[PDB]
Parts: structure tokens; sequence; C-alpha cells
């Protein structure tokens, strides 16, 4: 409800969010299941479903 | 020969299923 009156009636509903959203779905949604970087191995396993 | 081994040393082809955005 906070998005919805914070948006209601933009370009038409949001048709900007429901666009940087598309781009949020980085960082997941691929086959990569831990971010390796150096020595330091960041497993996101038990969230990525 | 090649041929019946299909059916020679051959490379194992692999290839996965995966979805994407739910597709």
């Amino acid at each position: 409800e906070n998005i919805y009156n914070r948006l209601g009636e933009d370009l038409n509903k949001w048709q900007a969010l429901l666009v940087q959203i598309r781009k949020a779905r980085g960082t997941f949604d691929n086959a990569e299941t831990k971010k390796e970087f150096g020595p330091v191995v960041i497993d996101y396993g038990k969230v990525q479903s | 020969a090649w041929t019946q081994v299909l059916l020679p040393k051959i490379k194992n082809v692999v290839h996965e299923l995966r979805i994407t955005n739910q597709v």
C-alpha cells in the first residue's frame, strides 16, 4: 500500500520502478551460487530460492 | 566405426536445461 500510494497514477501506474526492478534482478537469478571475491566467498545458497 | 560408436575416441558433448525469469 505504501508503494501504491507513493506512485498512484505514475507515467501510467509505475512505469519506472517496474523497470528498475528488472535490473535489480541482478546479483540473483543466475547460475552462480556463491560469489567469490579474492579469498572471500559469500555464498547465497540458502536464500537462492 | 565412428558411426557405430555414435549409434574411435569420441568427445562427450553435454548441455544443460536452466530457467531464467521463469522460462
